[PDB]
């Protein structure tokens, strides 16, 4: 028995494991894609699920880190939620139909409440005013970056434009004198 | 018409004059102007990116 | 600006009427007095085909570009729709499959709330 | 009668081989050019796989009107693009709120599993 | 049976000031040319 740069190749290995066991098991949501603290919208959300909605917002203020962090006690969890997962699945061509009736009817309410904006008029002109500010001093940056060089060669386009106006006009009185 | 009378008709120069706190009708005047300028950033982005070298070889 | 034959800039262009490419005059004359024929396309063509009026013009500048110009700001927008519509078809999927999960699962933890206090109410009045 | 990417009636349209769809030369070619690829099925297609396939004129009305209907026109067209954008971010937003709301709740029922298991063994007793 | 336009670095103007302008030119030429 003689290792050489094994227990190290199996010191990493063991803590190339444990990182795949804890990013996985973190977040669902926050590990696969993509909001600010409010601890008074979890207040006034009290009066809904009444006992999960006041879970789910405990739990968004936990993963996230006016905001105190608590209670990271919570996400071992890698083989409790692959029971429940699986036990979950077993108590869910009708079932499909019943989710595209859903979805559509889902989507006749969000071009309902889209039509009938077009308070919230002060949010959107805020908005326009920082791209307003962004956008239009990026503009004068690249405008002038390029008014530095292209207003050099427009006066070299455009007297040789003036050029054209000229040798078209000495063309026609000598093609008439011909 | 147009050129005996020396008169020109007039274009929309409405999304210049828009202004804060007004109507729903000046709500769609404001989204407008946001996507005015977000194409006016494409269209700078494409002369950046282009160079002089666009204005030289014409 | 180039000749196709030699690649320079040539000093007497004459455009061909069988295969339309500016050739040079002098380098296209000798194509033709060796064979009667186009270099491009390999058709037959003449010293006289070969060749090098009142309403004046004005260089191409940014009428006609203004309206190809415009082709081109809606044919690019169509494009942006289009990266919208199916992300649309993804989420909505994801959502109608999200909510169907979600509403198979809230049933069990209605009856698990149940079962908890159930046996719960059981076993402490026993 | 419509391209599946535009939505225009076609004026010189063009079908892909790899999937049935009837697209238009102009808007097909600038998706190949950037991707190799077809925007329904994303199978590998090149613009040499394009096939090359009703036209009735509009008659308005009976010049300067026309011109402030074209102001209108590209005027609610850039607000009905807008429209469909804040839709999209805000319908993937309040589906990543119920990504979490559904992760959360299967964590709760491993709380409330646990006190069943816990009254099993006192019922047993 | 390829020509290069550097459109303007303040390229609204063409809906509004270059369309006015293009339109502008073509009804005063012909006028001017029917003059002449």
């Amino acid at each position: 028995l003689t290792p050489k740069e094994l227990l190290p190749h199996d010191s990493g290995q063991e803590d190339n494991e444990r990182s795949n066991i804890k990013s996985g098991k973190q977040l669902k949501s926050r590990i696969r894609k993509f909001f600010a603290s409010l601890p008074s919208p979890k207040n006034d959300f009290e009066i809904l699920s009444e006992d999960e909605k006041e879970e789910d917002a405990e739990i968004a203020e936990y993963e996230k880190e006016e905001d105190n962090f608590i209670e990271p006690p919570s996400q071992d969890a890698p083989r409790v939620s692959l029971v429940a997962v699986p036990l979950a699945y077993s108590t869910l061509k009708n079932n499909p139909q019943s989710a595209i009736d859903n979805k559509y009817n889902l989507l006749v309410a969000n071009a309902i409440n889209k039509e009938p904006h077009m308070e919230s008029r002060m949010q959107h002109i805020t908005q326009g005013r920082t791209s307003m500010k962004i956008q239009f001093k990026t503009a004068m940056p690249p405008t002038e970056v390029l008014l530095e060089s292209i207003q050099s060669k427009v006066e070299s386009i455009e007297q040789l434009q003036r050029k054209l106006q000229h040798v078209q006009p000495l063309e026609q009185q000598n093609n008439e004198m011909c | 018409a147009l050129y005996t009378e020396y008169l020109k008709q007039r274009n929309n120069k409405k999304r210049r004059t828009p202004d804060f706190n007004d109507d729903d009708d000046t709500l769609f005047l404001e989204e407008y102007r946001r996507k005015y300028p977000r194409i006016d950033t494409s269209r700078y982005i494409p002369n950046e990116s282009s160079e002089v070298s666009l204005l030289g070889i014409v | 600006m180039l000749c196709a034959i030699s690649g320079k800039v040539p000093r007497r262009p004459v455009l061909s009427p069988k295969s339309r490419t500016i050739f040079e005059k002098s380098l296209l004359e000798q194509y033709v007095k060796d064979t009667g024929n186009d270099p491009i396309t390999n058709e037959p063509l003449s010293i006289e085909e070969i060749v090098e009026s009142a309403q004046q013009a004005s260089l191409t500048e940014s009428i006609p570009n203004l309206l190809t110009s415009l082709q081109n700001e809606w044919d690019a927008i169509m494009l942006e729709n289009f990266k919208l519509r199916s992300t649309l078809d993804s989420l909505t999927k994801k959502l109608s499959t999200v909510m169907y999960e979600r509403d198979a699962a809230k049933l069990v933890a209605a009856q698990l709330l149940m079962e908890k206090n159930e046996d719960s109410k059981d076993l402490p009045k026993s």
